[PDB]
RNA sequence: AACGAGACUCUGGCAUGCUAACUAGUUACGCGACCCCCGAGCGGUCGGCGUCCCCCAACUUCUUAGAGGGACAAGUGGCGU
């Protein structure tokens, strides 16, 4: 047994993903031609293997976003996560009222509205 | 009303089915293709406790068979393979009488001509090219040729002029005349690479496809870009139907018979429901043909069974 | 980032696919010769036994050695963050 893929291949598998994204399939073949035309692995049997990973690595793509290499459209909704979430467009839901304490510290800044009072009993844990 | 009803399965490969097709001579007939590296030849029972049996297997291949089309007699039967070379068969007991030879790459689609005189071959060697029956090359197209891998080509059925379609992984369709092999057209469409493209029988259209899933129509002699629809993930193979105006796409989990007049889908043909998980809990669809009937339509799958169903009024 | 590990080279295991062979074979007859009726028949012929005859025959499965393809944890079910 063994056979633990070494880095050679997992650089490389990594790099031919980002920039030929939209070539690959999901089958073993489909994916051996590729790598085949688009680059050159100067030996037989190390193309049998990194067509092996980027198929593995291609399975894993179309979930949740990898975090050892890139795509463009996880970065489109990465940016549409950040700029906007749909939870709120008010600040926060534009009144929250506060306990004394509180009121004291307002009162000698010259603000006087929108408090309630609620003089929560002792003490800590108690 | 017009629906689908599911008809039968058939059994009898190791590989993946690549392609089907059928002569209207022989309905009684059926071909296929396979990675199993072997094209079997059916003798159809109509009974339901089954729906076929092979009849023969045509044996000799060193990689797939990716696609495989009947003569106009039904009496001969060819070929394409990932061995680079193609076969003339004769479809009555075995026996090869021609093998042709000259690629560098796989020959992944083929077509066999109305008056069996001209044959044609996508290379993902990047050309296409001719070929007489005798086995020999009427012309090869080096020039004004994709640039990337040929993914399909097709005669055109004609009131008598020579047209020939060919698409390509370079997003484009080529139009070619012969005696001249040039460029009528490029139609420009389709983000990702083209799968397959397809000719009505009467001829003016050219339905295509590809990793887009979209189904853009084309006019072969008008050269207009009439419409799209959104025919899903992804489109692999698509057929028109001999007796209608419908169009029948594959995708994965599901094939969309779609009516043409007006545009909408009649139905989505589902298979069994098997629980598994999670990347294609069905096989995908991949290849599919109707029978010339018209009534009875049937699919490639990669679980290496052939789906048959049939239309139920 | 580098050396060693791995990658690499050779060898074995998979080709009725490809390439081609009287300093390699097979098959097919043409055979004529020998042999025994040994089986149907009569001893001939048909069938069986090897050798000589073999070609301007056919073929490359066997033998030979070259170009290629094939195996990747690839697919499925468990388990692991």
């Amino acid at each position: 047994m063994g056979r633990v893929r070494t880095k050679t291949v997992k650089k490389a598998a990594r790099v031919i993903i980002e920039k030929y994204y939209t070539r690959l399939g999901n089958d073993f073949h489909t994916n051996k031609r590729v790598c085949e035309e688009i680059a050159i692995i100067p030996s037989k049997k190390l193309r049998n293997k990194i067509a092996g990973y980027v198929t593995h690595l291609m399975k894993r793509i179309q979930r949740g976003p990898v975090r050892g290499i890139s795509i463009k459209l996880q970065e489109e909704e990465r940016e549409r996560r950040d700029n906007y979430v749909p939870e709120v467009s008010a600040l926060d839901q534009e009144i929250i009222e506060v306990d004394p304490d509180t009121k004291e510290m307002l009162k000698l800044l010259d603000f006087g509205s929108l408090s309630n009072l609620q003089v929560t009993q002792p003490t800590v844990g108690m | 009303t017009e629906q689908m009803t599911l008809r039968g399965t058939l059994k009898g490969h190791n590989g993946w089915v690549t392609q089907i097709a059928t002569t209207p001579q022989f309905p009684d007939m059926i071909l296929s293709a396979s990675r199993d590296k072997t094209i079997i030849m059916w003798k159809l029972t109509r009974d339901e406790t089954n729906y076929g049996i092979p009849q023969r297997a045509l044996r000799g291949h060193s990689h797939f068979v990716s696609d495989v089309v009947i003569s106009s007699d039904g009496q001969f039967a060819l070929s394409g393979s990932w061995d680079g070379t193609l076969r003339l068969w004769d479809l009555t007991t075995g026996t090869t009488t021609r093998r042709f030879v000259g690629h560098t790459k796989d020959v992944l689609s083929v077509a066999f001509s109305s008056d069996n005189r001209q044959i044609v071959s996508g290379s993902r060697d990047k050309t296409i090219k001719l070929w007489n029956t005798l086995g020999v090359c009427k012309y090869t197209v080096q020039d004004e040729s994709h640039s990337e891998w040929v993914s399909c080509v097709r005669f055109s059925p004609n009131s008598s002029n020579p047209i020939i379609v060919s698409c390509g992984w370079d997003k484009l369709v080529k139009v070619w005349n012969l005696a001249n092999c040039k460029l009528k057209t490029n139609h420009i469409g389709h983000t990702g690479y083209l799968n397959t493209v397809t000719v009505s029988p009467d001829g003016s259209l050219c339905a295509s496809g590809g990793k887009d899933g979209q189904a853009m129509l084309w006019d072969l002699n008008e050269g207009k870009h009439l419409y799209t629809l959104d025919g899903g993930d992804i489109i692999n193979a698509l057929c028109f139907s001999p007796n209608r105006y419908w169009l029948c796409a594959a995708t994965g989990p599901s094939i969309k018979i779609w009516d043409l007049e007006g545009k909408i889908i009649v139905d989505e043909l589902k298979q069994e429901v098997i629980s598994t998980s999670s990347k294609a809990e069905p096989p995908q669809c991949t290849s599919l043909a109707w029978s010339a009937d018209g009534q009875t339509l049937f699919a490639g799958y990669t679980d290496n069974l052939v789906r048959v169903w049939q239309v139920t009024i």
